[PDB]
């Protein structure tokens, strides 16, 4: 209705659809936070890297946070961040900020590079990186002396392979279209919802501020009912689409959490 | 002839001599001209938003907090000083504990520089709790956990000397209740004219009954595929 | 007013790559819901236009005369003896004159667009792009024929759909006709 | 506001947490009308002051 | 007491949906009276078709919304049931090596328990404790040849050297049955010199 | 109600308890062999 | 509701009737009178009531 009393009194005869709509929206908003909680909040300790950063030749400066810049993000994280871009509608801010997610990622990286797989299943036992790589090579059916005889070559290959990811992500802006599609769909849905107000569902005028405050005749309830029904149907369609997209996002978040737990905290033999 | 409501301020638009008013992408009025001054004035909607209440529990205390989502507290104070605010309750007019957050303005709580575990989530990394500090509601920034440092070295290793046995639990739903609808007694309820009028709408009843029957059938196979795995009933000695 | 936006508009426009008619430097022409006019003659002799449905002083008619500094409009039952030429050289009698108007004073192309709908007669003009609006009359006469008095072109408008582009300053820069390709 | 939360939840008891109850708006204070600089009046002097 | 809220939420949602559906009958969708027994048995004009149509459309929309929500919830119920069946088959009938799939830690065995509209799993895991610091070495050389450990890791208590497994401290004497020879001693970085036993 | 009916489940709680007891007995008497044959 | 059980039309024509959620005493009372809505009561002679 908008600022109107007659339309507000006429709307009361339809029941409690808005209660169900607000309940569904609140459920979606609550689920969006636990989706991130179950993915990024899997550790209880904030591990830090030692001052010295010599790990037998391997260089991890491209994935560790940079203390010079104000935002405590990695060089790659900055490239990923710099390439991804009013009547009854409100957007709610998330619970966890980007800095907390960056701190969680840094703690995960530190634990992985300082303890390997021990912090995943038990206490964080220190172990040098070469020994860890030797046991990882042994875990796939290769003798451990292959690493002790080719550590320099393997470290050079690793350092050369890490650098190519930066160029690949810099030369390809569409590599991250999956994250942009969600924002595009949400913006388009909001624009369609705000545009649907300019229609006349079998009435004398389209917009709300045209007849709800000017109506010449004294019997006009049959004219207000059309707009009420149309806007209610629009809201219901929007809520249904939001529920479907929220279910898809929940499935994707569960898949991402499984991938994280099975690939980062250990070594998997699944093909 | 153009009616509306909002705040009028000066803008930097450049209208052509034959232009009167402008619209944005969503075809809403955002700028008009004075018919007697010919200056450019922009239109902005007046403040609005939702209200949230924070309570530590009725069995512990009756004190509460108020949160105005997405608004500056200066406008809130200006509206409280006047009679322009829509909510008629202003019991917190004497409370000097006013704090500004990124999610809105909080009234009825004090902010502290310490960090604790998040008890009641508010938004933007801010949470509230009920502590003795004489008890009152406090606000703070949530903490992620205790820091730890590993003694990394070139020739150091740690080996455990003991162990322990642990038992954990996990709960997962399997199925839900089954429901059926008559589709005729709910709409008409022993009325011949209503039935004759409803017979002209098609077969939505058939689709609804089919969907309900499919759900009811799937609810049984959901449990069948979970519990009915073995083929023999084993017994303990 | 619009700034940096693409607006789809459906109205009476002239289709691109149409069949315009070319005349030298004068029979009566019909008025099919709009007439496009253009000229490029420096110090042109052709000045003024005639509008009406019968053009015999039996019904109200519209007449306009353009000069070097200003522009005047007179609507009355003028009687053209044989043909207008340029005042006694255009009409001979007048009766039941209703309204009269005057306007503010002021390559070398000169364009005009004539349109009458819902009892309003508004025109467009631009000298050396889109045409700005210029006038409007609340005259409610019935216009069916068109006549000019003294190279010019004549084109008829048709209901089409066009896509317009606006810059930061709010001026039309480019347009696209949905059909023809 | 606690009574409003109780009405929204329809219960005399309420657990700890945060709940949305209603919305706030700022009401207008006065009305303003605008109309052209001047007005072209009718020449009644040609009939009455004859 | 907030342990099993996941099973109670489904019952609460279903009960609330049924209550809302049965409550929607007391509304008037632009008519003279709300309830059905108020006009469906008291009306006199035979042109009340336009009045009955309002209630018909409203109740049809309510039923459609109810069925849509039921389908949406049934999808998630099916997903949860499939996840529960997979977890049962992978944790109870065998020993899995997937990290954090059958509990926190090194999984040993699991036990299922029945529950109203659900299931409860009891996971038994292995957690180490009481770790101690030691000095490690990549390999050793006795006859100018590099000796690599077959299983375990080389540790030193400060004066001597031993070999033990990585999950439990148990020192053993370094013999030829616990190591193998590969390459010379000048290639491995960080190698140490020590004697090798040969019975 | 006004045309609303709840359908009883197919399997009772006693059958589910029997299945759970059989699973526990198999696990404690044969380990993983009954799961693989 | 009413449900019909059939072993298949290619084997036999015998069927069974199931009245969901009702005591059979009320069903017998309604069958002895004319209050039952379904007009077919051919199974009234069958004493196999469970």
């Amino acid at each position: 209705c908008g600022d109107s009393t007659e339309c507000s009194n006429l709307l009361l005869q339809y029941g409690s659809f808005c209660t169900q709509l607000k309940r569904a929206l609140t459920g979606i908003a609550v689920e969006q936070d636990k989706n991130t909680q179950e993915v990024f909040a899997q550790v209880k300790q904030i591990y830090k890297t030692p001052p010295i950063k010599y790990f037998g030749g391997f260089n991890f400066s491209q994935i560790l946070p940079d203390p010079s810049k104000p935002s405590k993000r990695s060089p790659i994280e900055d490239l990923l961040f710099n390439k991804v871009t009013f009547n009854g509608l409100t957007v709610l801010p998330p619970l966890l900020t980007d800095e907390m997610i960056a701190q969680y990622t840094s703690a995960l990286l530190a634990g992985t590079i300082t303890s390997g797989w021990t912090f995943g299943a038990g206490p964080a036992l220190q172990i040098p990186f070469p020994m860890q790589m030797a046991y990882r090579f042994n875990g796939i059916g290769v003798t451990q002396n292959v690493l002790y005889e080719n550590q320099k070559l393997i470290a050079n290959q690793f350092n050369s392979a890490i650098g190519k990811i930066q160029d690949s992500l810099f030369s390809t802006p569409s590599a991250l279209g999956k994250l942009q599609d969600v924002v595009n769909h949400n913006a388009q849905a909001l624009n369609t919802l705000v545009k649907q107000l300019s229609s006349k569902f079998g009435a004398i005028s389209s917009v709300l501020n045209d007849i709800l405050s000017r109506l010449d005749p004294p019997e006009a309830e049959v004219q207000i009912d059309r707009l009420i029904t149309g806007r209610l149907q629009s809201l219901q369609t929007y809520v249904t689409q939001q529920l479907i997209r929220a279910a898809e996002i929940r499935a994707s978040a569960n898949l991402a959490a499984t991938k994280m737990s099975e690939c980062v905290l250990g070594q998997s033999k699944r093909v | 002839g153009l009616t509306g409501t909002g705040v009028l301020t000066k803008s930097n638009k450049k209208f052509l001599p034959f232009q009167q008013f402008g619209r944005d992408i969503v075809d809403t009025t955002d700028a008009v001209r004075d018919p007697q001054t010919l200056e450019i004035l922009d239109i902005t909607p007046c403040s609005f938003g939702g209200v949230s209440v924070i309570t530590p529990g009725t069995n512990t205390s009756n004190q509460v907090a108020v949160l105005y989502q997405g608004v500056n507290c200066t406008e809130v104070s200006v509206a409280i000083h006047a009679d322009q605010l829509t909510p008629t309750w202003r019991v917190y007019s004497t409370g000097s504990n006013v704090f500004q957050t990124r999610a809105g303005c909080l009234i009825g709580a004090e902010y502290v520089n310490n960090s604790y575990e998040c008890d009641i989530p508010i938004g933007a990394g801010v949470c509230a709790s009920y502590q003795t500090q004489s008890q009152s509601i406090i606000a703070y920034t949530m903490s992620l956990g205790a820091e730890n440092s590993v003694a990394y070295s070139n020739n150091s290793i740690a080996i455990p000397t003991n162990f322990t046995i642990s038992v954990t639990t996990e709960i997962l739903p399997v199925s839900m209740t089954k429901t059926s609808v008559d589709c005729t007694m709910y709409i008409c309820g022993d009325s011949t004219e209503c039935s004759n009028l409803l017979l002209q709408y098609g077969s939505f009843c058939t689709q609804l009954k089919r969907a309900l029957t499919g759900i009811a059938v799937e609810q049984d196979k959901n449990t069948q595929e979970v519990f009915a795995q073995v083929k023999q009933i084993y017994k303990t000695p | 007013f619009r700034s940096s936006v693409l607006h789809l508009t459906q109205d009476l426009f002239l289709p691109f790559f149409s069949n315009v008619t070319w005349f030298h430097a004068n029979p009566v022409l019909p008025f099919n819901d709009g007439v496009y006019f253009a000229s490029t003659e420096k110090s042109n002799i052709i000045r003024g236009w005639i509008f009406g449905t019968t053009l015999d002083s039996k019904t109200q008619s519209l007449l306009i005369v353009n000069n070097a500094t200003n522009f005047v409009i007179k609507v009355c039952e003028f009687q053209f003896c044989n043909d207008p030429f340029l005042e006694s050289g255009v009409y001979s009698s007048a009766n039941n004159c209703t309204f009269e108007y005057v306007s503010q004073p002021f390559k070398n192309l000169r364009e005009f667009v004539f349109k009458n709908i819902d009892g309003y007669f508004k025109i467009y003009s631009k000298h050396t792009s889109a045409l700005e609006p210029l006038v409007d009359l609340p005259i409610g006469i019935n216009i069916t024929r068109f006549q000019t008095l003294l190279d010019y072109y004549v084109g008829y408008l048709q209901p089409r759909t066009f896509l317009l582009k606006y810059n930061e300053n709010g001026t039309i820069t480019d347009a696209v006709d949905c059909a023809l390709d | 506001p606690l009574s409003e939360t109780k009405c929204t939840l329809k219960s005399f008891t309420v657990e700890k947490g945060i709940y949305q109850t209603s919305n706030f708006r700022v009401q207008p204070t006065e009305s303003i009308v605008r109309f052209p600089n001047v007005t072209n009046l009718c020449p009644f002097h040609e009939v009455f002051n004859a | 007491p907030s342990a099993l809220g996941k099973l109670q939420d489904v019952v609460n949602h279903n009960a609330q949906a049924l209550n809302t559906l049965v409550k929607q009958l007391s509304s008037k969708f632009g008519a003279i009276s709300s309830v059905l027994n108020d006009i469906l048995s008291r009306l006199d004009p035979p042109e009340a078709e336009v009045q009955i149509d309002r209630l018909i459309t409203g109740r049809l929309q309510s039923l459609q919304t109810y069925v849509t929500q039921q389908l949406i919830r049934a999808a998630e119920i099916r997903a949860s049931a499939n996840l529960a069946a997979t977890k049962m088959s992978e944790c109870v009938l065998g020993q899995s090596k997937r990290v954090d799939f059958c509990g926190k830690g090194y999984h040993l065995m699991s036990f299922p328990q029945s529950a109203p509209h659900g299931v409860v799993f009891l996971h038994v895991t292995y957690v180490p404790a009481q770790e101690k610091n030691f000095t490690t070495a990549p390999a050793i050389c006795h006859d100018g040849k590099a000796h690599f450990p077959r299983e375990g890791v080389f540790v030193s208590n400060g004066t001597h050297w031993f070999v033990t497994q990585r999950n439990f401290y148990e020192p053993q004497i370094i013999t030829t049955d616990n190591t193998f020879v590969s390459g010379n001693c000048d290639v491995v970085i960080g190698i140490v010199n020590n004697t090798v036993y040969d019975p």
